[PDB]
């Protein structure tokens, strides 16, 4: 059946170039074109350009034209897209998607290709422990959490007393700060729990070979 | 050039009918316009549900039914199903380019509506030795899953230097969003409180921290 597989996540430094490549399958696919598509949060979605691969004929979207060039191999049944000159901007996910004339649009779409475009250097993360500074008076329970700064690139993998302690855990998306990942996580225990009996947030990093296992303690007595 | 417009957020239940809708700046939607309509499901799963107007995509269910009502695009969703909770895009074509509307989140309500349960953190020690301060403010157990944060430092509006992750679904299906304030050290010790407040379907929670008291 129909399936457009892109090729995987691409990281590239400001100024360079890179072209991925969406294999369509299922189809004949002379018989169809291919249209690009620009997502990022937010921003929501841009259409690029799409090609016909039986002529080669290209159409973009003027605000993309200058910048990227859309191609094609029929003979592989794949379709290419390369951007070039690249900056902060066209960091996104980049899709794919069938044109066919007769559904009048884009039935079908790929699993997009995600773009990173950065000047940064593999850093491991540094982990910081976030206990409570107050206790909680209506507070039965307690929220422990762990802050997972300046690394990249993603991704981390964070656990609690490594894999044992699963409920209750929040660990949330990555953001970008200063041009470094950030995230946290959190896990709430009844009261009783902590700091009678240790917690550890096990955070690792495959990028840059790191794993740092930090203890939650509680801040010094008040 | 042209600007596509729908709803931003709707909530429905399961068995209900949703109509969700599209409009053209230029003037009424026409079968010229070639509109279509797609999902996003998470991870970035995107699913073309109709196209031009009303011509039903392979192996999608006939409860979605796109059409045109009098000067828009519009697609209906008879008998909601809980899996149908995710963004809806429609795109219009205008002669040779396809332009997209800013996206519907439907929320299709499989359990009662919850409020964000808020927690901010201060910055640790081990941070501010670095002379760096991040406030972190985790949002969970939220439902409709849409949040807007607004930080306060000593009652004042802060923009600069706030992050905030888009919401994601929890394995309760409820969600989840964290934000971020980041400060220098000295910033920090400026200033005596700091706030996170969260609004969901139009009422806020707020929490507080001064770092003088545990007030």
């Amino acid at each position: 059946q129909v399936q457009l597989q892109q090729s995987a996540a691409e990281l590239a430094r400001p100024g360079a170039s890179v072209k991925m490549s969406c294999k369509a399958s299922g189809y004949t696919f002379t018989r169809y074109t291919m249209h690009w598509i620009k997502q990022r949060p937010g921003q929501g979605l841009e259409w690029i350009g799409y090609i016909n691969p039986s002529s080669g004929y290209t159409e973009y979207n003027q605000k993309f034209r200058d910048k990227t060039t859309l191609t094609a191999d029929k003979s592989s049944s794949t379709a290419y897209m390369q951007l070039s000159s690249l900056t902060s901007e066209d960091s996104a996910v980049y899709y794919c998607a069938r044109g066919d004339y007769r559904y009048g649009g884009t039935a079908y779409w790929g699993q997009g290709t995600l773009v990173t475009v950065s000047a940064a250097k593999t850093t491991a993360p540094s982990v910081y422990p976030l206990a409570p500074v107050c206790g909680d008076t209506t507070g039965s329970s307690v929220t422990l959490g762990c802050l997972v700064k300046g690394y990249f690139p993603e991704p981390v993998t964070l656990t609690w007393n490594s894999g044992s302690l699963s409920s209750g855990v929040h660990t949330f998306p990555a953001v970008l700060q200063s041009d470094l990942y950030t995230l946290s996580s959190s896990v709430t225990v009844t009261s009783s729990t902590w700091p009678s009996q240790s917690i550890t947030c096990n955070v690792a990093h495959p990028a840059s070979s790191t794993k740092v296992d930090k203890k939650i303690d509680p801040a010094g007595p008040s | 050039q042209a600007v596509v417009t729908q709803e931003s957020a709707l909530t429905t239940s399961p068995g209900e009918t949703v109509t969700l809708t599209c409009r053209s700046s230029t003037g009424a939607v026409t079968t010229s316009n070639y509109a279509n309509w797609v999902q996003e499901k998470p991870d970035h799963l995107f699913t073309g549900l109709i196209g031009g107007t009303n011509n039903r995509a392979p192996g999608v269910p006939a409860r979605f039914s796109g059409s045109l009502i009098g000067d828009k695009a519009a697609l209906t969703i008879t008998g909601a199903q809980t899996e149908d909770e995710a963004i809806y895009f429609c795109a219009l074509w205008y002669s040779n380019h396809w332009v997209f509307g800013g996206g519907t989140k439907l929320t299709v309500l499989g359990q009662p509506k919850s409020s964000p349960s808020v927690t901010l953190f201060p910055p640790s020690s081990e941070e501010l030795e670095t002379n760096k301060a991040t406030l972190v403010c985790t949002i969970t157990d939220f439902y409709p899953g849409v949040v807007t944060v607004d930080w306060k430092v000593d009652g004042t509006p802060v923009t600069q230097g706030m992050e905030t992750t888009q919401p994601s679904k929890q394995s309760n299906n409820k969600y989840m969003a964290s934000s971020y304030l980041t400060l220098t050290a000295r910033a920090w010790e400026r200033h005596s409180s700091y706030s996170c407040q969260v609004t969901h379907e139009g009422h806020t929670v707020e929490k507080s921290l001064s770092r003088a008291d545990c007030s």
